[PDB]
């Protein structure tokens, strides 16, 4: 019981961090006047 | 004259947003709530890193936003209160030309054409050096002399 | 009885097997997700 409380604790780390470096990646794009988002970033990294 | 708006709380003025391409854009640092009662509603994105926030504007406004460029060659250039000299990078103003409480006014090219968004400035004794807000393609950036304070 | 008892490290070796494989494969998903965190965060720090 105590085993599995803690790598569901360790699996759940994994996906938040990843949250996280996604905001940071695409927020100076969406504050130009008139920019695009390149097209590698907007579907594949940083979704 | 239309573009510009101005920004109260509690009865006193303490700032301007500006309508530039498609965005509603206004300094991070400063308080209040914005006058007209149809842009009050958007919701706003905010980041620290460079005192920024802005939204996507709404339709039927669409007919007032001004234009924009990207290009600054060296020469001289126009806002409100006079005349401003870009030269080696900065932005120069004869001194004493601005007070604290006049931030989020946009400077313009000789067509017109918005070019920069100004928060604050430094103090030297002949010529003043300005703290602004521009961009590139695809990119923003903050220019921030040494020494300035916040307006 | 003539033989002492067990403790908690004698184990068999199948048992063994099986705990290796389970905790190394969530370690290796930490790890990635940890690489990606510090290039983003380096690159944005150097570029302003």
């Amino acid at each position: 019981s105590v085993a599995s409380f803690v790598l569901l604790s360790m699996v759940g780390t994994a996906v938040g961090m990843c949250v996280c470096a996604r905001r940071r990646c695409i927020t100076p794009y969406e504050l130009t006047p008139g920019a695009t988002v390149p097209f590698l970033l907007s579907l594949l990294c940083c979704v | 004259n239309d573009c510009i708006f101005e920004v109260k709380h509690e009865g006193k003025v303490m700032g301007y947003a500006c309508l530039v391409g498609d965005k509603v854009m206004k300094p991070a640092h400063v308080k209040g709530t914005i006058d007209n009662a149809d842009l009050a509603k958007l919701a706003f994105k905010r980041s620290s890193k460079y005192d920024l926030e802005c939204a996507q504007i709404p339709v039927h406004m669409k007919s007032d936003a001004s234009k924009f460029t990207h290009e600054k060659p060296e020469g001289y250039y126009n806002w409100h209160h006079g005349a401003v000299q870009y030269s080696g990078g900065r932005f120069t103003i004869p001194t004493g030309a601005g007070k604290p409480g006049d931030s989020g006014r946009p400077i313009f090219d000789n067509k017109g054409r918005v070019v920069a968004i100004v928060l604050g400035g430094a103090n030297e004794g002949a010529r003043t050096a300005l703290s602004v807000v521009t961009w590139n393609k695809d990119i923003v950036t903050k220019i921030t002399p040494e020494g300035a304070e916040e307006w | 009885a003539s033989h002492t008892t067990l403790g908690v490290q004698d184990i068999s070796t199948t048992a063994m097997s099986w705990v290796q494989k389970i905790t190394g494969g969530v370690g290796l998903i930490v790890a990635v997700a940890a690489l990606i965190l510090i290039v983003v965060l380096c690159v944005s720090f150097s570029r302003h």
